[PDB]
């Protein structure tokens, strides 16, 4: 029969007897009304694991099962709410009306099915989309110590995801729930909810839940990938993902490896970060692109979880801790920052400027520290000292107020010519301000011709242009 | 029901019992027992379901010392989890893990309400918008590193700096200027603080809503496991019930996991990590989620919690340490120079205000002051090496008003009263930054830098400057 | 082996492997007692000793995506060469960066010129 | 070193309790019945020699470890090389101040004796 009694009850962990006809991987609900995941046949014994709360589950219960692999119900209706990671709403305003469900285990794109990168994703941080950039597609992984401000970035790149059609999907695992609220009360009144999923499971929640979340968000991103939508997936936290499974593993009575983690921390991890790929013309073009984050204790790069991590990325953006806090908002390291797949889906303008931006910062970093030991210095070190000061001020972001592509290409080209030079490094602040609405109501057509060409304008009238508002700027 | 012992394992207990209709897990199971003849000893024990096994058997975990017991000896359970007794009744005195009160001033009626220990979070639905920040009246704190209502606050204090008179004086302050009541839970060495808390908050009278819990090093690992429980259904009753504007306070959040560490000689399982438990990170959550604000009443269970470990990198330190919202640092140092109290620059998050809905004002405030505050200990360090008298005019003029800005953070505690003789002072946050703001701005350069001391207001240390006879 | 790559390939080989240990070491005592205190051909041996661990540094074919540069094919007496050539300090004037990720010493030669030196 | 790693895998397969790290409780036993046959025999059986250059690998030169302990407690000398001279030019890279040898004054010609005291 498809009807088996429990015979053991802990922690989220249960046996069974019966249930011949069991598939592994099938779904099973107990008489409760809670469900639970059958992870293990045996010769007589199925092993479950189970979801929901386990505390109403007794030694002679009847559980059932479902008839169906772990599948998440997916669906357009979904955009707009709050979910768990099993397909349950958890925000009131009633059901949630889906069209189909999704098995959580589908097969990553293979060879041959993928295509190089070569459409951006602008954050509209001017740090990251100019120095470090990053394409739709591209899995890029965001490391950086507690403190640091690594979901403000986050939320500042979902929210300046508002004119692009980009279906983002938002998962949180384990945190706060009070975050959770904040961020979804953040997100209405910027009005970025109408595109935008979130599905968490708190701290609160038994491990499976915690498990089951990251790859529930990428099955309900793999709906939208299908018929060709473009999809942006980010990850809260990996790292207390991978505190769970170490509790379910070793709740289930498996040897651990290296640190305490068992070895089917590569497995689980690649698993979930390989559907993530930019699908190639024939098959529709559909991309997904996540941003996985990772804590790293006092900023050691040198752990298993992070260089784990780091094996499976296409690039890495690392936050310094002390340059947080500081007062340079956000952070980010010159050297360690790299992007593989950076170059081929930055637009042309960009390429075209601020690529030389990058060196002088990294360079004066390294000046930085002679100049700290040099009390004396000639005037050419001193020039390329104040270059790389103006540089750092005006890579400095205002939070949650992401800056279109073409205000970037026009204030960084005006840093890099050097105009500034008159400018002091606190009015540069405000210069940049004034510059925008300087360029916004008088000069549109330099705008125009950056957002429709892709190319920088005419030099000649853009010079123009930024020299009457040099003229128009008073000084402090 | 009724089943019958059939084995025991010391700590873990692991009484099997052999039961009709078995109790779910975390159900209490109450053990009386009698000497029936000379070798049997009477025995009334409480336990705690944990896990199911084969066959009928329950595993359990018991409260306290098991000697005496007996295979065979009948075991009644209760039907839910253990009852803490909570309400009005109980408010005022100091209370075990299990409910009864340690001092012999009273026992609690049968008829009192007793409410269960073990409950979900608050679902996402009833949770709220967080932007506020709590006054605490202490110019430091509502200067520096202000707090959010309904979040862990952090004071890294060794004992003996100041840690017991910060907390009487916020505990006063939520109850005079708020409707918070607090509740305390230690689990560490000696509570010589209970004469102190006695002297001060009776005078004021929250001793008789205060309703301590206490159970220490001395007791078997559960109880000092459950403790903390114990401690947030005492909360939970005033934010369910009672639905007052009461944003009370809890005063222990990482003495659970020390006890925790316990709590992995309580598991008999699987080691993991360090030796600790597996579920280390979702034992820690359980408690931590618990602590919310809410739409069903204007209660904010904010708590100031102390880490005894005090190491970073350690798992179980890092894993309490990313719940933390802010946090605050007290030190021998600063303690020497007579400021009180003796909290730091040091600050963590804090933002939902200032600059985040409007906070300019405070924000820049804030940032200068930090400024000031490393550039004179910078210059101070210049000072030593070489002498001050060479310092140029304009580096000069920031000692000058350093020195004025490092001892206008000195508070006349409330509590201090019965010591200093100060009635104490109350400062708004508003007040305290648009007072501290000319400071900064040097409306008061010419004013001797003693006047700044142990004063609530800018006017007082004019007044007391001009007392002094300029 | 000698015999298998020849005298002078194994010689400089040999040297500079022996230069770049004691400039291995030279930095803990420089981390130790400070960069002051070293001796005149310590002085000398540190100097070397930076310039050649740059010039092991090589502009690839590949990286041409990830950096824009053209990418250089290097022959083995080339780098024999140009390696005895530093090692006898013929090139004491150069700047250090001018031997940073470089095919043939004459692009080191051309670089210093284009740094104005 | 690679005798030892066969002899646990072997073991750990036959579910013998393992040891320190994870070899089994006859490590040593066996080591030293292997080592215990190289002798000098006496001038009435013949006057034969069996001497013994057994080798042992170390991870960083962290000769402290299980293996190197064992051996190092069972032989009659060591010779301790470390990749730090040899790099350092000086070959083969021999640690004079670590390496000893407890035949060291009877196992000389009466010149190197004589020398090599004072060298
Ligand atoms: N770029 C920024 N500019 C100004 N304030 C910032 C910036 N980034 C972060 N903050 C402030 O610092 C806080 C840090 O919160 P955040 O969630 O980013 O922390 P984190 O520890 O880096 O990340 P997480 O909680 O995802 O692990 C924010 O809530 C905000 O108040
Ligand atoms: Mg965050």
């Amino acid at each position: 029969s498809d009807v088996g009694t429990v015979i053991q009850v802990g922690d989220g962990i249960a046996r069974a007897h019966g249930l011949d006809n069991v598939m592994s991987g099938e779904l099973v609900e107990f008489a409760n009304g809670v469900m639970g995941m059958a992870l293990n046949l045996e010769e007589n014994n199925v092993g479950i694991v189970i979801l929901g709360p386990y505390t109403g589950i007794k030694e002679g219960d009847e559980v059932r099962r479902t008839g169906r692999i772990m599948e998440v119900p997916v669906g357009e209706a979904l955009i707009g709410r709050v979910v768990n990671p099993l397909g349950q709403p958890v925000d009131g305003l009633g059901p949630v009306e889906t069209t189909e469900t999704r098995p959580i285990e589908s097969r990553a794109p293979g060879v041959m099915d993928r295509r190089s990168v070569h459409e951006p994703l602008q954050t509209g941080i001017k740090a990251i989309d100019a120095l470090v950039p990053i394409g739709r597609g591209q899995r890029e992984l965001i490391i950086g110590d507690r403190q640091t401000g690594k979901t403000s970035v986050a939320i500042d790149t979902i929210i300046n995801q508002k004119d692009q059609n980009m279906i983002s999907i938002y998962v949180a695992i384990g945190q706060k729930e009070s975050t959770v609220r904040t961020v979804v009360e953040t997100l209405r009144k910027h009005g970025a909810l109408d595109y935008t999923i979130v599905v968490t499971a708190s701290a609160s929640q038994p491990a499976p839940l915690l498990f089951l979340a990251p790859y529930a968000g990428v099955a309900m991103g793999e709906y939208f990938m299908y018929k060709g939508k473009h999809v942006l997936v980010v990850y809260d936290d990996l790292s207390k993902q991978a505190a769970a499974y170490r509790e379910l593993s070793l709740l289930l009575r498996r040897p651990p490896g290296r640190e305490a983690y068992p070895g089917d921390i590569f497995y689980l991890h690649s698993r979930l970060l390989e559907r993530a790929a930019k699908l190639s013309d024939a098959k529709g073009g559909g991309s997904l692109t996540a941003l996985p984050f990772v804590e790293t204790q006092a900023g050691d790069i040198s752990a298993y979880i992070p260089t784990n991590v780091i094996s499976i990325t296409d690039g890495q953006i690392f936050l310094q801790s002390d340059l947080f806090f500081s007062g340079v908002r956000p952070a980010i390291n010159a050297g360690l920052s790299v992007s593989r797949v950076g170059g081929a889906a930055q637009i042309k303008a960009m390429k075209k400027v601020a690529g030389t931006l990058r060196l002088d910062l990294a360079a004066y970093r390294e000046l930085e520290a002679f100049a700290q030991f040099g009390s004396d210095l000639d005037k050419a070190t001193q020039a390329k000292l104040a270059r790389g000061a103006r540089t750092v001020e005006v890579l400095k972001q205002d939070l949650h107020q992401p800056i279109p592509v073409e205000k970037q290409v026009l204030i960084i080209y005006a840093l890099t010519r050097g105009f500034l030079d008159d400018i002091p490094v606190e009015d540069v602040r405000r210069f940049e301000k004034e510059f925008y609405l300087f360029l916004d109501q008088n000069g549109q057509h330099l705008l125009e011709h950056i957002r429709t060409t892709k190319d920088l304008p005419n030099e000649d009238d853009l010079n123009k242009a930024i020299e009457a508002f040099k003229k128009t700027f008073v000084v402090s | 029901t009724r089943g019958r012992v059939i084995q025991v394992m010391g700590p873990v207990v692991d009484v099997k019992f052999e039961n009709g209709h078995l109790p779910a897990i975390y159900n209490a199971l109450k053990i009386q027992h009698k000497a029936r003849n000379e070798n049997e000893v009477d025995i009334d024990l409480t336990l705690e379901v944990a896990l199911h096994l084969g066959d009928d058997t329950v595993r359990t975990i018991a409260m306290a010392s098991t000697d005496g017991l007996i295979r065979g000896m009948e075991v009644i359970d209760t039907g839910a989890p253990i009852s803490v007794p909570v309400g009005e009744v109980t408010l005022g005195r100091v209370f075990n893990v299990l409910g009864e009160p340690i001092d012999l001033e009273g026992d609690i009626p049968a008829d009192a309400r007793r409410d269960p220990i073990h409950r979900p979070a608050p679902k996402f639905e009833e949770l709220a918008t967080e932007v506020e920040i709590l006054e605490t009246g202490i110019k430091v704190v509502d200067l520096l590193a202000p707090y959010i209502k309904g979040g862990k606050i952090g004071l890294f204090g060794g004992a003996g700096v100041g840690k017991t008179v910060l907390i009487q004086e916020l505990i006063h302050n939520i109850a005079q200027e708020h409707g918070g009541i607090s509740v305390f839970a230690g689990v560490g060495e000696r509570t010589r603080e209970g004469n102190d808390l006695y002297h001060e908050m009776k005078d004021s009278g929250v001793i008789s809503k205060t309703a301590m819990v206490f159970g220490q090093m001395n007791e078997p690992p559960g109880a000092r496991m459950r403790v903390a429980l114990t401690g947030l259904t005492m909360a939970e009753y005033f934010r369910d019930e009672q639905g007052q504007d009461v944003l009370l306070f809890i005063d222990n959040i990482f003495r659970f996991t020390q006890a925790g560490s316990e709590v992995s000689a309580l598991l008999g399982r699987m080691p993991s990590a360090v030796g600790y438990q597996p579920t280390l990170a979702t034992e820690m959550g359980q408690l931590q989620e618990r602590i919310t604000s809410t739409a069903k009443g204007s209660i904010t269970s904010i708590q100031a919690i102390y880490v005894p470990a005090d190491d970073y990198t350690d798992p179980a330190p890092a894993t309490t340490f990313s719940h933390l919202d802010a946090t605050t640092n007290l030190e021998r140092k600063l303690a020497e120079m007579g400021i009180y109290p003796a909290v730091d620059p040091l600050a963590s998050t804090s933002r939902a205000l200032a600059p985040e809905i409007v906070g300019e004002e405070h924000y820049q405030v804030a940032r200068k002051v930090q400024q000031t505050l490393q550039r004179y200990k910078e210059l101070q360090d210049i000072i030593a090496i070489l002498g001050m008298d060479e310092l140029s005019d304009e580096d000069k003029l920031v000692v000058h008003r350093a020195r004025r800005i490092q001892f206008f953070l000195s508070q006349n505690f409330h509590v201090a009263e019965q010591f200093t003789g100060q009635p104490g002072s109350y400062v708004p946050v508003k007040e305290t930054v648009r007072g501290f703001k000319e400071i900064l701005e040097g409306k008061y350069d010419h004013l001797p830098e003693d006047a700044f001391r142990l004063v609530g207001r800018i006017e007082e240390v004019v007044e007391k400057a001009k007392a002094m006879g300029v």
